[PDB]
């Protein structure tokens, strides 16, 4: 995130970090067993890290759960990134609490001009 | 772990959905119906490498997934996001059967 601000700790409780030794992508928790992410983030093995704020320091609210299934959209196009969506099944259900929580799927598309919140551990310059 | 370039702390950004015409104008020939642009045509504020897969949440609803762009925070090159309101049935049916 370039030009953003630091989120208040655990104020984005549906945000997860996808880890294969180190952070490489984000995702969103949509029920206790499933994370939605991007298909170009595919790896054969992924550890899902929930409840994170500082991804380098153990703070006490983390849950580290390895993926049991990883399902990319069947019509993903790796050249154009069309259909860039992926579902990750956790090998055990996350424990939902005040710092690990789901985000709702949309009931309709958002109108142009709608203000949204974007978050992640991506590059800041 | 954040390695060599990523921040340690989760970052946040407020950004608006952009019109489809502005999105196609920024990325001629590259926008499908499964993509939406979110951000600022003046640049300066955007998602970037390491953010892909993460959320764009509007009025409490997941509307975008960080996907791609030309550079980061470049002028007339806003972030391009997977349009989640195209995929609720794929998501629900995949979860229901797996
Ligand atoms: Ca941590």
């Amino acid at each position: 995130i370039v030009g953003g601000y630091t989120c208040a700790a655990n104020s984005i409780p549906y945000q997860v970090s996808l880890n294969s030794g180190s952070h490489f992508c984000g995702g969103s928790l949509i029920n206790s067993q499933w994370v939605v992410s991007a298909a170009h983030c595919y790896k054969s093995r992924i550890q899902v890290r929930l409840g994170e704020h500082n991804i380098d320091v153990l703070e006490g609210n983390e849950q580290f759960i390895n993926a049991a299934k990883i399902i990319t959209h069947p019509n993903f196009n790796g050249n154009t990134l069309d259909n860039d969506i992926m579902l990750i099944k956790l090998s055990s259900p996350a424990t939902l609490n005040s710092r690990v929580a789901t985000v709702s799927l949309p009931r309709s598309c958002a109108a142009a001009g709608t203000e949204c919140l974007i978050s992640g551990w991506g590059n800041t310059k | 772990s954040s390695g060599s370039s990523y921040p340690s702390l989760l970052q946040c950004l407020k950004a608006p959905v952009l019109s489809d015409s502005s999105c196609k104008s920024s990325y001629p020939g590259q926008i499908t119906g499964n993509m939406i642009c979110v951000g600022f045509l003046e640049g300066g504020k955007d998602s970037c490498q390491g953010d892909s897969g993460g959320p764009v949440v509007c009025n409490g609803q997941l509307q975008g997934i960080v996907s791609w762009g030309y550079g980061c925070a470049q002028k007339n090159k806003p972030g391009v996001y997977t349009k989640v309101c195209n995929y609720v049935n794929w998501i629900q049916q995949t979860i229901a059967a797996n």
